[PDB]
């Protein structure tokens, strides 16, 4: 019937404060396709964000990337938020320089 | 390259 | 080593917001080269890899006509699926599709593939021989019985025997400085104490391509499956992969731990351990 989408919160490159990166937000194994996915930094939303074609995997369950260009702080907070047919309410996944 | 014709159900 | 080129199709309809969106994206293993979206101002076949650019006009104009065919065809399919399966015309509905060929590294097909689902579940799907098919319901059936009469498998097997592997093989040749070259993965392991009693150690795998990579934990030599987590593979966005396997470990234990990884871009499966 339905499946909810597994979500990832990562930097292309290993996080190094001041260094420019790539803020990362996976989105995978859901179904139906339509999905809403914001980028967040401290708490807001985050403009010009971009992502991949649409596609899926041998199991038929869809995947996307979210990305944005950022140059990571020790302050600074970021996080992906998603929502999908599957979720009652948005689900908010914070960043995790570990995982 | 796709193959190029389309058959429906 | 062996490749493979992939294509891949969803149509989704949208009740009251306009006909079904009809979208293809084209791989060759774990590279997207080429992508069509019917809902994009002018809908037309567009190069994703700089290895397709070469590929003349006529190319262009014949693939962007393909799709805009299929976008109607497959308008028509997600139709008649109703009917099918007695549904009304107020739900959104999707049906995928995804075929190709599997050659080895002497070019020789490996074999093909024709694959069809409607909202997630197999519906249809051509078999290993490329003569006959496999119907998941008696809705498939009423669509097998229709191509079996008209001979479909005979002319999908001409295209995956043919102009299938002729095409892949050359998009190898053009694109060999990337599609031909494995990225070994850039390994390490961390060490993070959870309580006073266990850590974890969690072992990563980054900047590989292809996707495909397998990573393990072993205590005093025995595997951990049932005690890994093991995230999914992920993109970087720079065309490689990452990965990690984590496992909890008793603290002053962490020594009888290895991570052992394989990659095609490794001539030989690498043992990682913490390195305090």
């Amino acid at each position: 019937i339905q499946r909810t989408p597994k979500i990832q919160v990562y930097s292309r490159h290993p996080a190094e404060n001041g260094k420019s990166n790539f803020l990362n937000c996976y989105v995978s194994g859901f179904h139906p396709s339509d999905i809403e996915v914001d980028l967040l930094k401290n708490g807001e939303r985050i403009e010009k964000v971009e992502h991949s074609d649409l596609s899926f995997s041998k199991d038929w369950s869809f995947y996307l990337l979210y990305y944005t260009e950022f140059t990571p702080t020790e302050k600074d907070e970021y996080a992906c938020r998603v929502n999908h047919v599957t979720l009652s309410q948005p689900k908010i996944v914070k960043w995790d320089r570990d995982m | 390259e796709e193959f190029g014709r389309a058959f429906s159900f | 080593g062996s490749h493979s080129m992939r294509y891949f199709y969803t149509a989704m309809s949208r009740p009251g917001r306009g006909e079904p969106r009809f979208i293809t994206v084209g791989y060759v293993d774990d590279t997207l080269f080429v992508r069509f979206d019917s809902d994009a101002t002018s809908p037309r076949k567009e190069p994703r890899a700089p290895w397709i650019e070469q590929e003349g006009p006529e190319y262009w104009d014949r693939e962007t006509q393909i799709s805009k065919t299929n976008t109607q065809t497959y308008r028509e399919n997600l139709r008649t699926a109703l009917r099918y399966y007695n549904q009304s015309e107020a739900g959104s509905h999707i049906i995928q599709r995804m075929y190709g060929c599997d050659v080895g590294p002497d070019g020789r097909l490996l074999r093909g593939y024709d694959q069809d689902a409607y909202d997630g579940k197999d519906y249809i799907a051509l078999n290993e021989d490329l003569s006959s098919w496999t119907a998941a319901d008696t809705a498939a059936q009423i669509t097998q019985r229709k191509w079996e009469a008209a001979r479909v498998a005979e002319q999908l097997r001409a295209y995956l025997e043919g102009l299938c592997v002729e095409s892949l093989r050359r998009y190898l040749e053009n694109g060999k400085e990337t599609l031909q070259r494995a990225d070994p993965p850039k390994t390490h392991v961390t060490h993070h104490p959870i309580s006073d009693h266990e850590v974890t150690l969690r072992c990563w795998a980054l900047g590989f391509y292809p996707a495909e990579i397998t990573l393990t934990w072993q205590r005093d030599g025995e595997d951990q499956t049932q005690d890994t987590e093991l995230v999914e593979t992920r993109p970087a966005g720079d065309r490689t992969f990452q990965k990690w396997a984590a496992v909890v470990v008793p603290s002053g234990e962490e020594q009888r731990y290895t991570c052992h990884v394989q990659h095609e871009g490794l001539p030989k499966p690498l043992t990682l351990r913490w390195e305090p």
